[PDB]
C-alpha cells in the first residue's frame, strides 16, 4: 500500500511559536511545453498513391481536402504564436555588461556562452541533447511532411538572453516600462523584502546567500542529467506526434473491404464499374483516418495552448516581477526566475526562500505597560524564557520592545492572553 | 505506379523479388529480364506557397516551394525550401509575412518583394555598475486595450432536413 | 483591432458554409439530388445509392459537432480568463505583471463588445529616468542605517532617500532609517550623517 508520506505531529499550544533562525535558498526546475511540431498533409498523396484515376474520384467527394489543410494550417500558426507570446515579452534585446561581478553571484550557467558557436548557456546544452530509408523520409513519401518553425533555436536562445540580462541588471523594471538599472546586491534586498523578511539580512549575509545560490545552480546541471526522466513532458509531446504520424502510415496497408490495399492493383484486375465500388472503401476509410488525425491534433493543440498560456504567465509573473502566489513560482517564498530555452518548451529556474533551523519560543498577542495594551506593529512577540523580545515572522532577530514598533489601541482587559512587561521608550 | 528507378545497394537474397518499407509500399523490385535490383523511389514532389503583399498595392507574387533545394523544381534557398520571386536583403526589419526558419518578406523599396532575416528588436545595453540606480522622475499614465472573446454564436441543426431534404 | 472577435465569427461562418456545400457533392453516389436517385432507379438499387449519401452527410454533421466541441473549449478558456480579468483588474487593483495591461496596474474599465469584451487597462508607466549613486547602508556613529521604505541616492555631493518608483528626495532622518548591526559586515556602506528631530 502506497504511503502518503511521513506522519509528523506539529505541536500546538496557546503560547508556543516557531520562528526560523536560518534560511536555505533552493533553485528548483519547472518544465513546460510551449510548442509542438507543425505538420502538413497532402490529400492527393495519402488517399491516392501515385494514381491518376483515383484523383478523379477524390474530387467527386465533398470538401475533405481543404478544410483539413486549413485546420492544420491554423494549428501551425497557433504553434508559431505560442513561441511569440512567451519568449517575446520584451521589445528590446538587452545585453549583459562585459564585467561580470553581480555582488558575488555566479551567473555562468544560465548566461549565454560565447565560446560555443550556438549562443546557448551551459544549462541550455544538455536540454537540447536529451530531448531528441529512415522514418523522417518514409513519412514524407506518403504525403505527411513537417514544417520548420518560424523562430529558430538561435532566435529563442537570444530571446531568453534578453529576459536574463534585464532580470539581473534591472530587476523587474524592464517588463513594466523603461529598463531601470539597479545593482544586484540592492535587487536581492527588495526581493527579500517582499516575503516578510527585512533587507538587513541580505547585507549581513551576502556572502552566505551567494554561496547557497552558486551551490544550487551547479546542482541543476547534474540533477537534470542524473534524473532518468527529467525532460519527459517535453518528450511526451514529441512521442505523441511521433505516434500519430506512425499510426497514420500504417493504415495505408489495411484494406477496409476491398481485394487489396494497393490502389494500383484494383485498377489492373477490375474493369471500371466494380472498381468504383471497391475504391470508395479505400477512400472513405482513408478519409476518416486522415480526419481522425486532424481531430486529435485539434485536441492536442488545446493542451499545448493551455501550457503555452501558463508559460506566458510564469514568465511575466515569476520573471518580470516577484510573485506572492504560493506554489506558482516554485515551492516556497518566490524570489527570482530564469527562463531557459528547450526543444518545444521552456525551463524555469525558480529561486525560493526556504526557512530552516526553527526553534520554539513563547508567544503573546499583546503586552501590557502603564495600563494599556501594546500590539506588534510588524513582527511577533517572542520570549527566550525570562525576557520578551520583538522579532520578525520569517526570520529570527531579537530586538528590545521599544516605542517604535508597537501601537497602543485598547486596554489590558479585552485581549485574552496578554502578558505584562515594560515597553521601553527612547 | 510513378516513381524514379535507380540502382540499389541492397542485398536481396535470390528468393526475394519484391521489397517493402515500414509502410508496406514497394520500395524495390527485381527486373526479370536482367535479374537486377532497382530502388523504386517516388518522383519529385513538394508544396507551393505563394507570398502576396495583397491585391491593393501590387500584383507581384513570390513562389515558395517546400522541400526543394532550388535544383529539383533572384533565387534563394532557405531552410523551408526554394523561394523564387524574392531577393534576400541584409538589413533586418520586423517580420511582415512569416516564411519560416527566421525569414520574413515585405513589400518595401522601385517596389519588389524583399526577403530578410527576422529582427527580434533593437539592442539596448543596460549600464550595470556597483553603485548605480536609475530612479524615474516623471510618470506617463497609459491606457491599453485587451480584446478577449466571451461567447460564440449559438447554433442548432435539423437532423431530419439537412440529411433528407424534402 | 477587433481581429480576435471576427475570427470566431469567420470560423463559425466557415463552419456553416463548409457544411452546406457538402449537400451538392456525390459521396460516391450517382447524383446529389435525392429526387433524381429515387426516380431514375429501381427500389433495390436506390436503397444503395441513397445509402452512400445518408452516410456521407452524417459524417459531415458529426464533423461539425466535433469541431464545435473543440472550439467551445477555446471559447470557455477565453471566458474564464475574461471573468478573471474582470475581478482582478476591475473589482480591484491586481499586482500581477502583464495580467492587467502592460506596466503597473492602476485600474480597468470593462466595455461590452459583439461576442466578447474589451478591457481598458489604465497602467502606470515611468518615464524620464536619471542616474544616481546608491548605497546599502550609511554609517553614522558605528551602526548601519538601512532604508525603511525607499532607496539611498546621491547627487554627487549629498545623500538623500527617494522612493523606488518616483524620484522625491528627502533628508535622511531617524524616522525613515532603521539600525541593524555595526558597520563591519555590510559590503559597500558609505559614511554620512543621519538627522535626528
Ligand atoms: C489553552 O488553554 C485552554 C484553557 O486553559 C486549554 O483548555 C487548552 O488545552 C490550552 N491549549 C494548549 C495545548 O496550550
Ligand atoms: C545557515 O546555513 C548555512 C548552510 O548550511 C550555514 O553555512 C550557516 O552557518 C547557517 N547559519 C546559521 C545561522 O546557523
Ligand atoms: C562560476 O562557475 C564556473 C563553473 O564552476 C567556474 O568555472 C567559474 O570560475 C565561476 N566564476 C566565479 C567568478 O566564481
Ligand atoms: C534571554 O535573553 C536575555 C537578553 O539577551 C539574556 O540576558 C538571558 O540570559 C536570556 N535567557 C535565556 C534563558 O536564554
Ligand atoms: C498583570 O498585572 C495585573 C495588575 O497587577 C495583574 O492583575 C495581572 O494578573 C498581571 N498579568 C500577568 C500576566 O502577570
Ligand atoms: C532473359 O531473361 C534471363 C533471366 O533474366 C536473362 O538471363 C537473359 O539474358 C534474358 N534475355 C534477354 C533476351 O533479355
Ligand atoms: C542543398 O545542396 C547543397 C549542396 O552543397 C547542400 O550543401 C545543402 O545542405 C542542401 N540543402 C538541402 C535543403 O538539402
Ligand atoms: C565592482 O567591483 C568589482 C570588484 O572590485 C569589479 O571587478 C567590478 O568591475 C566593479 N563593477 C563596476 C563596473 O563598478
Ligand atoms: C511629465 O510628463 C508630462 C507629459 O509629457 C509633462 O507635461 C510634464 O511637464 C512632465 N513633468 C515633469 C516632472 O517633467
Ligand atoms: C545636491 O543637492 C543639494 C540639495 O539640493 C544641493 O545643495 C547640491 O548643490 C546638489 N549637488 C549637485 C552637484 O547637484
Ligand atoms: C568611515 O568610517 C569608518 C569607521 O569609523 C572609518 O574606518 C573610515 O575611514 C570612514 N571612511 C570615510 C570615507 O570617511
Amino acid at each position: 500500500t502506497m504511503s502518503l508520506g511521513a506522519e509528523n505531529s506539529v505541536a500546538y499550544s496557546n503560547n508556543s511559536i516557531a520562528i526560523p533562525t536560518n534560511f536555505t535558498i533552493s533553485v528548483t526546475t519547472e518544465i513546460l511545453p510551449v510548442s509542438m511540431t507543425k505538420t502538413s498533409v497532402d490529400c492527393t498523396m495519402y488517399i491516392c498513391g501515385d494514381s491518376t484515376e483515383c484523383s478523379n474520384l477524390l474530387l467527386q467527394y465533398g470538401s475533405f481536402c481543404t478544410q483539413l489543410k486549413r485546420a492544420l494550417t491554423g494549428i501551425a500558426v497557433e504553434q508559431d504564436k505560442n513561441t511569440q507570446e512567451v519568449f517575446a515579452q520584451v521589445k528590446q534585446i538587452y545585453k549583459t555588461p562585459p564585467i561580470k561581478y553581480f555582488g558575488g553571484f555566479n551567473f555562468s550557467q544560465i548566461l549565454p556562452d560565447p565560446s560555443k558557436p550556438s549562443k546557448r548557456s551551459p544549462i541550455e546544452d544538455l536540454l537540447f541533447n536529451k530531448v531528441t530509408r529512415d522514418l523522417i523520409c518514409a513519412q514524407k513519401f506518403k504525403g505527411l511532411t513537417v514544417l520548420p518553425p518560424l523562430l529558430t533555436d538561435e532566435m529563442i536562445a537570444q530571446y531568453t538572453s534578453a529576459l536574463l540580462a534585464g532580470t539581473i541588471t534591472s530587476g523587474w523594471t524592464f517588463g513594466a516600462g523603461p529598463a531601470l538599472q539597479i545593482p544586484f546586491p540592492m535587487q536581492m534586498a527588495y526581493r527579500f523584502n517582499g516575503i516578510g523578511v527585512t533587507q538587513n539580512v541580505l547585507y549581513e549575509n551576502q556572502k552566505l546567500i551567494a554561496n547557497q545560490f552558486n551551490s544550487a545552480i551547479g546542482k541543476i546541471q547534474d540533477s537534470l542529467s542524473s534524473t532518468p526522466s527529467a525532460l519527459g513532458k517535453l518528450q511526451d509531446v514529441v512521442n505523441h506526434n511521433a505516434q500519430a504520424l506512425n499510426t497514420l502510415v500504417k493504415q495505408l496497408s489495411s484494406k477496409f473491404g476491398a481485394i487489396s490495399s494497393v490502389l494500383n492493383d484494383i485498377f489492373s484486375r477490375l474493369d471500371p464499374p466494380e472498381a468504383e465500388v471497391q475504391i470508395d472503401r479505400l477512400i472513405t476509410g482513408r478519409l476518416q483516418s486522415l480526419q481522425t488525425y486532424v481531430t486529435q491534433q485539434l485536441i492536442r493543440a488545446a493542451e499545448i495552448r493551455a501550457s503555452a498560456n501558463l508559460a506566458a504567465t510564469k514568465m511575466s509573473e515569476c520573471v518580470l516581477g516577484q510573485s506572492k502566489r504560493v506554489d506558482f513560482c516554485g515551492k516556497g517564498y518566490h524570489l527570482m526566475s530564469f527562463p531557459q530555452s528547450a526543444p518545444h518548451g521552456v525551463v524555469f529556474l525558480h529561486v525560493t526562500y526556504v526557512p530552516a533551523q526553527e526553534k520554539n519560543f513563547t508567544t503573546a498577542p499583546a503586552i501590557c505597560h502603564d495600563g494599556k495594551a501594546h500590539f506588534p506593529r510588524e513582527g511577533v512577540f517572542v520570549s527566550n524564557g525570562t525576557h520578551w523580545f520583538v522579532t520578525q515572522r520569517n526570520f529570527y532577530e531579537p530586538q528590545i520592545i521599544t516605542t517604535d514598533n508597537t501601537f497602543v489601541s485598547g486596554n489590558c482587559d479585552v485581549v485574552i492572553g496578554i502578558v505584562n512587561n515594560t515597553v521601553y521608550d527612547p | 505506379g510513378t516513381g524514379v528507378l535507380t540502382e540499389s545497394n541492397k542485398k536481396f537474397l535470390p528468393f526475394q523479388q519484391f521489397g517493402r518499407d515500414i509502410a508496406d509500399t514497394t520500395d524495390a523490385v527485381r527486373d526479370p529480364q536482367t535479374l537486377e535490383i532497382l530502388d523504386i523511389t517516388p518522383c519529385s514532389f513538394g508544396g507551393v506557397s505563394v507570398i502576396t503583399p495583397g491585391t491593393n498595392t501590387s500584383n507581384q507574387v513570390a513562389v515558395l516551394y517546400q522541400g526543394v533545394n532550388c535544383t529539383e523544381v533572384n533565387v534563394f534557398q532557405t531552410r523551408a525550401g526554394c523561394l523564387i520571386g524574392a531577393e534576400y536583403v541584409n538589413n533586418s526589419y520586423e517580420c511582415d509575412i512569416p516564411i519560416g526558419a527566421g525569414i520574413c518578406a515585405s513589400y518595401q523599396t522601385s517596389q519588389s518583394i524583399i526577403a530578410y532575416t527576422m529582427s527580434l528588436g533593437a539592442e539596448n545595453s543596460v549600464a550595470y555598475s556597483n553603485n548605480s540606480i536609475a530612479i524615474p522622475t516623471n510618470f506617463t499614465i497609459s491606457v491599453t486595450t485587451e480584446i478577449l472573446p466571451v461567447s460564440m454564436t449559438k447554433t442548432s441543426v435539423d437532423c431530419t432536413m439537412y440529411i433528407c431534404g424534402d
